[PDB]
């Protein structure tokens, strides 16, 4: 249920970083579990692309969210395979 | 090991007919493609040790580096390498070369001036052979064959099923038709 | 005196399939959320 998590992230903004970033990323990912949102996967890829533990926890949850949102459809999973390989070798 | 270098292929679009569902599928594939492009374009740009070792190795190696054939291994730091023109040279094996791969008949990489062995060429595959490898898989799938069912079943049991479900053959005790 | 003298002292992927509509929808969500007296007589010291 990704239509009722914006307030959740707003509330989570209170907690201090870097755990705040990890919590926000994980909550956002679990909000759109299987929804196949291209924009949210794009934000997750942005998060993964930036290199800073907990900061690495952000990227780990971002990759897990990429998989979660991509699992909805066959095309999404097949393309996420290539994206995951690319980000593994890079 | 050098596992399979399977040909790359994009997923298949089912609608075929120019309906908006096909447009959505192609748009999703393009979105993931742009996704990968942006990610890998930011990686190097967004990117800001081993550099010292790499520089030392490359400065010792020098360029250009000749590719020759290793004829024999005399000592742990000496070998006889025959240059491409057929002339044999008693060159010195440098430290930064895994002695395990150094076997007679391998294509060794040599310094241009002193001819000292600096690396072993792994692939060195004949260019007339590397062309044969199928990189872009053809778009014609099984649904693109009318009938030829028995034939499809036989070919699958010979070349396709053994990889996917080798359990059946292993339990039955019969090596799949190769 | 000020006028003339001592001088000096990640691209968001287009994703037009979904991204353009998403941007317009976010714009809608935001909408619902919403020298002349220059010292030409520059003074100077000795």
């Amino acid at each position: 249920k990704g239509e009722a998590i914006e307030a959740i992230l707003a509330a989570l903004e209170v907690v201090s970083e870097p755990f705040r970033s990890f919590a926000n990323t994980l909550v956002d990912v679990c909000a759109y579990a299987g929804s196949g949102n291209v924009l949210k996967v794009q934000q997750l890829l942005h998060i993964c692309s930036e290199h800073f533990a907990d900061m690495g926890a952000h990227q780990g949850v971002a990759v897990l969210g990429i998989a979660l949102i991509a699992m909805g459809e066959e095309i999404g999973a097949e393309m996420a395979l290539r994206t995951f390989g690319h980000l593994l070798r890079y | 090991t050098k596992g399979p270098d399977a040909a790359s292929k994009l997923p298949l679009v089912t609608p075929h007919t120019q309906c908006r569902l096909k447009l959505l599928k192609l748009e999703r594939i393009k979105d993931y493609l742009l996704m990968e492009e942006e990610f890998i374009r930011n990686q190097e740009q967004m990117k800001p040790k081993q550099e010292e070792e790499r520089s030392k190795v490359d400065d010792l190696r020098g360029t250009p580096m000749s590719v020759g054939t290793l004829e024999e291994i005399i000592d742990d730091n000496h070998a006889i390498v025959s240059t491409s023109v057929g002339s044999e040279h008693y060159v010195s094996i440098l430290s930064f070369v895994d002695k395990d791969l150094l076997e007679p008949g391998c294509s060794v990489l040599l310094n241009h001036k002193v001819h000292a062995v600096i690396g072993v060429l792994m692939d060195d595959t004949d260019p007339l052979v590397t062309v044969m490898k199928v990189e872009k898989a053809p778009q014609e799938t099984y649904a693109d064959i009318g009938g030829l069912d028995n034939q499809i079943q036989e070919i699958k049991e010979s070349v396709e099923l053994p990889l996917t479900h080798p359990e059946y053959y292993e339990e039955m005790g019969i090596k799949p038709p190769k | 005196p000020s006028t003339f003298a001592y001088p000096a002292p990640k691209v968001s992927t287009a994703v037009l399939s979904i991204t353009a509509k998403a941007k317009k929808k976010e714009k809608e969500k935001e909408k619902k959320e919403e020298k002349e007296p220059e010292p030409n007589f520059q003074l100077l010291d000795n």
